[PDB]
Protein backbone atom coordinates (compact mmCIF):
# COMPACT_ATOMS: atom_id res chain seq x y z
CA UNK A 1 0.00 0.00 0.00
CA UNK A 2 3.14 2.07 -0.50
CA UNK A 3 1.98 5.56 -0.80
CA UNK A 4 3.64 9.24 -1.69
CA UNK A 5 1.03 11.95 -1.99
CA UNK A 6 -0.46 12.45 -5.57
CA UNK A 7 -3.19 9.59 -6.17
CA UNK A 8 -5.99 12.17 -7.82
CA UNK B 1 -19.67 -3.14 -14.30
CA UNK B 2 -18.87 -6.42 -11.83
CA UNK B 3 -16.75 -6.76 -8.82
CA UNK B 4 -15.50 -10.23 -8.62
CA UNK B 5 -13.09 -11.93 -6.44
CA UNK B 6 -10.11 -13.12 -9.53
CA UNK B 7 -9.22 -16.73 -8.33
CA UNK B 8 -4.97 -17.16 -9.82
CA UNK B 9 -6.30 -20.75 -10.54
CA UNK B 10 -3.04 -20.35 -13.63
CA UNK B 11 -6.00 -20.13 -16.49
CA UNK B 12 -4.71 -17.57 -19.35
CA UNK B 13 -7.91 -15.91 -18.63
CA UNK B 14 -7.66 -15.11 -14.73
CA UNK B 15 -3.70 -14.87 -15.37
CA UNK B 16 -4.20 -12.31 -17.73
CA UNK B 17 -6.64 -10.40 -15.25
CA UNK B 18 -4.15 -10.63 -12.50
CA UNK B 19 -1.50 -9.22 -14.85
CA UNK B 20 -3.60 -6.02 -16.18
CA UNK B 21 -4.75 -5.81 -12.62
CA UNK B 22 -0.80 -5.55 -11.46
CA UNK B 23 0.21 -2.97 -13.92
CA UNK B 24 -2.86 -1.16 -12.68
CA UNK B 25 -1.26 -1.39 -9.52
CA UNK B 26 2.55 -0.48 -10.33
CA UNK B 27 1.19 2.13 -12.55
CA UNK B 28 -0.68 4.18 -9.57
CA UNK B 29 1.94 3.10 -6.90
CA UNK B 30 5.56 4.04 -8.48
CA UNK B 31 7.09 3.78 -5.14
CA UNK B 32 6.27 0.02 -5.05
CA UNK B 33 9.12 -2.18 -6.48
CA UNK B 34 6.98 -3.90 -9.67
CA UNK B 35 8.25 -7.44 -8.74
CA UNK B 36 6.97 -6.68 -5.29
CA UNK B 37 3.78 -6.12 -6.42
CA UNK B 38 4.28 -9.12 -8.55
CA UNK B 39 5.03 -11.15 -5.60
CA UNK B 40 2.13 -10.62 -3.82
CA UNK B 41 -0.46 -10.22 -6.42
CA UNK B 42 0.61 -14.40 -7.30
CA UNK B 43 1.10 -15.32 -3.92
CA UNK B 44 -0.47 -18.32 -2.36
CA UNK B 45 -2.03 -15.93 0.70
CA UNK B 46 -2.80 -13.20 -1.51
CA UNK B 47 -6.58 -12.76 -3.51
CA UNK B 48 -8.17 -10.17 -5.16
CA UNK B 49 -11.50 -8.57 -5.89
CA UNK B 50 -11.09 -6.48 -9.36
CA UNK B 51 -13.46 -3.76 -10.94
CA UNK B 52 -14.26 -5.65 -13.91
CA UNK B 53 -15.47 -3.24 -17.08
CA UNK B 54 -17.45 -5.18 -19.61
CA UNK B 55 -17.02 -8.75 -18.11
CA UNK B 56 -13.53 -8.70 -19.53
CA UNK B 57 -11.50 -4.79 -19.24
CA UNK B 58 -10.20 -4.56 -15.53
CA UNK B 59 -9.64 -1.31 -14.52
CA UNK B 60 -9.13 -1.50 -10.57
CA UNK B 61 -9.06 -3.28 -8.00
CA UNK B 62 -7.95 -4.44 -4.07
CA UNK B 63 -4.86 -7.60 -3.20
CA UNK B 64 -5.39 -9.00 0.37
CA UNK B 65 -4.75 -11.68 1.97
CA UNK B 66 -6.77 -13.18 5.03
CA UNK B 67 -5.94 -14.44 8.22
CA UNK B 68 -8.73 -16.94 8.81
CA UNK B 69 -8.33 -17.98 11.99
CA UNK B 70 -7.30 -14.41 13.41
CA UNK B 71 -10.24 -13.00 11.24
CA UNK B 72 -8.62 -10.38 10.30
CA UNK B 73 -7.16 -9.18 6.52
CA UNK B 74 -4.44 -6.99 5.42
CA UNK B 75 -5.12 -4.68 2.51
CA UNK B 76 -2.20 -5.09 0.08
CA UNK B 77 -3.03 -2.72 -2.46
CA UNK B 78 -5.66 -0.85 -3.72
CA UNK B 79 -6.07 1.17 -6.91
CA UNK B 80 -8.27 2.40 -10.07
CA UNK B 81 -6.43 3.24 -13.73
CA UNK B 82 -6.13 6.22 -13.89
CA UNK B 83 -8.64 7.21 -16.90
CA UNK B 84 -11.30 5.72 -14.51
CA UNK B 85 -10.59 7.50 -11.56
CA UNK B 86 -13.08 10.36 -9.93
CA UNK B 87 -16.31 8.41 -11.28
CA UNK B 88 -17.03 6.81 -7.56
CA UNK B 89 -15.65 3.25 -8.19
CA UNK B 90 -12.36 3.20 -5.83
CA UNK B 91 -15.58 3.98 -3.00
CA UNK B 92 -18.00 1.08 -4.10
CA UNK B 93 -14.98 -1.56 -4.33
CA UNK B 94 -13.99 -0.60 -1.17
CA UNK B 95 -17.78 -1.08 0.18
CA UNK B 96 -17.96 -4.37 -2.13
CA UNK B 97 -14.75 -5.27 -0.20
CA UNK B 98 -16.06 -5.00 3.00
CA UNK B 99 -18.97 -6.85 2.47
CA UNK B 100 -17.43 -9.87 0.99
CA UNK B 101 -14.88 -9.35 4.16
CA UNK B 102 -18.12 -9.83 6.13
CA UNK B 103 -19.47 -12.61 4.31
CA UNK B 104 -16.24 -13.86 5.23
CA UNK B 105 -16.66 -13.52 8.57
CA UNK B 106 -13.72 -11.32 9.06
CA UNK B 107 -13.85 -8.70 11.89
CA UNK B 108 -11.33 -6.27 10.92
CA UNK B 109 -9.39 -4.66 7.55
CA UNK B 110 -5.65 -3.64 8.48
CA UNK B 111 -3.64 -1.61 5.88
CA UNK B 112 -0.53 0.40 5.77
CA UNK B 113 -1.11 3.99 4.75
CA UNK B 114 1.26 7.21 3.91
CA UNK B 115 0.69 10.36 3.46
CA UNK B 116 -2.17 11.06 1.31
CA UNK B 117 -3.15 7.56 1.80
CA UNK B 118 -4.54 7.87 5.40
CA UNK B 119 -6.90 10.33 4.58
CA UNK B 120 -8.46 7.81 2.06
CA UNK B 121 -8.84 5.42 4.39
CA UNK B 122 -10.04 7.67 6.89
CA UNK B 123 -12.99 8.42 4.40
CA UNK B 124 -13.53 4.71 3.76
CA UNK B 125 -13.66 4.10 8.10
CA UNK B 126 -10.09 3.21 8.83
CA UNK B 127 -8.75 4.84 12.03
CA UNK B 128 -5.58 5.39 13.69
CA UNK B 129 -6.93 4.26 16.75
CA UNK B 130 -7.68 0.59 17.28
CA UNK B 131 -9.81 -1.32 19.35
CA UNK B 132 -8.05 -4.78 18.16
CA UNK B 133 -5.36 -6.30 20.74
CA UNK B 134 -2.33 -5.54 19.59
CA UNK B 135 -0.96 -8.98 19.98
CA UNK B 136 -3.69 -10.31 17.60
CA UNK B 137 -1.91 -8.84 14.19
CA UNK B 138 1.27 -9.36 15.94
CA UNK B 139 3.55 -11.66 14.79
CA UNK B 140 0.56 -11.87 11.64
CA UNK B 141 1.49 -8.52 10.06
CA UNK B 142 4.70 -6.75 9.89
CA UNK B 143 5.52 -4.07 12.16
CA UNK B 144 6.98 -1.61 10.07
CA UNK B 145 7.70 1.80 12.45
CA UNK B 146 7.62 3.75 9.25
CA UNK B 147 4.29 3.57 8.10
CA UNK B 148 0.92 4.01 9.95
CA UNK B 149 -0.86 1.06 10.75
CA UNK B 150 -4.89 2.17 10.23
CA UNK B 151 -7.86 -0.34 11.05
CA UNK B 152 -11.70 -1.09 10.09
CA UNK B 153 -14.06 -2.92 12.10
CA UNK B 154 -16.01 -5.05 10.34
CA UNK B 155 -19.87 -5.45 12.28
CA UNK B 156 -21.30 -8.42 11.59
CA UNK B 157 -24.61 -6.96 10.63
CA UNK B 158 -24.10 -3.45 9.17
CA UNK B 159 -24.96 -3.03 5.85
CA UNK B 160 -21.55 -2.38 3.79
CA UNK B 161 -22.52 -1.28 0.01
CA UNK B 162 -24.58 -4.85 -1.81
C1 LIG C 1 -9.10 5.47 -5.38
C2 LIG C 1 -8.04 4.68 -6.16
C3 LIG C 1 -7.74 4.11 -4.69
C4 LIG C 1 -9.40 4.31 -6.96
O1 LIG C 1 -10.35 5.32 -6.69
P1 LIG C 1 -11.41 6.36 -7.41
O2 LIG C 1 -11.29 10.38 -2.11
O3 LIG C 1 -12.41 8.11 -4.17
O4 LIG C 1 -12.39 12.37 -4.58
P2 LIG C 1 -13.22 7.67 -5.53
O5 LIG C 1 -9.66 11.80 -4.90
O6 LIG C 1 -13.33 8.84 -6.45
O7 LIG C 1 -13.33 8.19 -3.95
C5 LIG C 1 -13.49 8.24 -2.49
C6 LIG C 1 -12.87 9.85 -2.45
O8 LIG C 1 -11.46 10.06 -1.66
C7 LIG C 1 -10.44 10.83 -2.60
N1 LIG C 1 -8.87 10.76 -2.15
C8 LIG C 1 -7.95 9.82 -2.64
N2 LIG C 1 -6.93 9.59 -1.78
C9 LIG C 1 -7.20 10.40 -0.72
C10 LIG C 1 -6.48 10.61 0.56
N3 LIG C 1 -5.42 9.97 0.82
N4 LIG C 1 -7.02 11.52 1.44
C11 LIG C 1 -8.20 12.21 1.12
N5 LIG C 1 -8.92 12.06 -0.03
C12 LIG C 1 -8.38 11.16 -0.89
C13 LIG C 1 -10.87 10.07 -3.87
O9 LIG C 1 -10.10 10.37 -5.01
C14 LIG C 1 -12.40 10.51 -3.94
O10 LIG C 1 -12.60 11.92 -4.38
P3 LIG C 1 -13.72 12.89 -3.54
O11 LIG C 1 -13.19 12.89 -2.08
O12 LIG C 1 -14.05 14.43 -4.04
O13 LIG C 1 -14.95 12.02 -3.86
C15 LIG C 1 -7.35 6.07 -6.62
O14 LIG C 1 -6.41 7.01 -7.21
C16 LIG C 1 -5.96 5.31 -7.01
O15 LIG C 1 -5.77 4.21 -7.77
N6 LIG C 1 -5.02 5.97 -6.38
C17 LIG C 1 -3.59 5.65 -6.41
C18 LIG C 1 -3.35 4.32 -5.73
C19 LIG C 1 -3.43 4.47 -4.24
O16 LIG C 1 -2.97 5.51 -3.63
N7 LIG C 1 -4.01 3.45 -3.66
C20 LIG C 1 -4.27 3.24 -2.18
C21 LIG C 1 -2.94 2.90 -1.53
S1 LIG C 1 -2.28 1.24 -1.97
Amino acid sequence: KGLGKGGA
Amino acid sequence: LDFDILTNDGTHRNMKLLIDLKNIFSRQLPKMPKEYIVKLVFDRHHESMVILKNKQKVIGGICFRQYKPQRFAEVAFLAVTANEQVRGYGTRLMNKFKDHMQKQNIEYLLTYADNFAIGYFKKQGFTKEHRMPQEKWKGYIKDYDGGTLMECYIHPYVDYGR
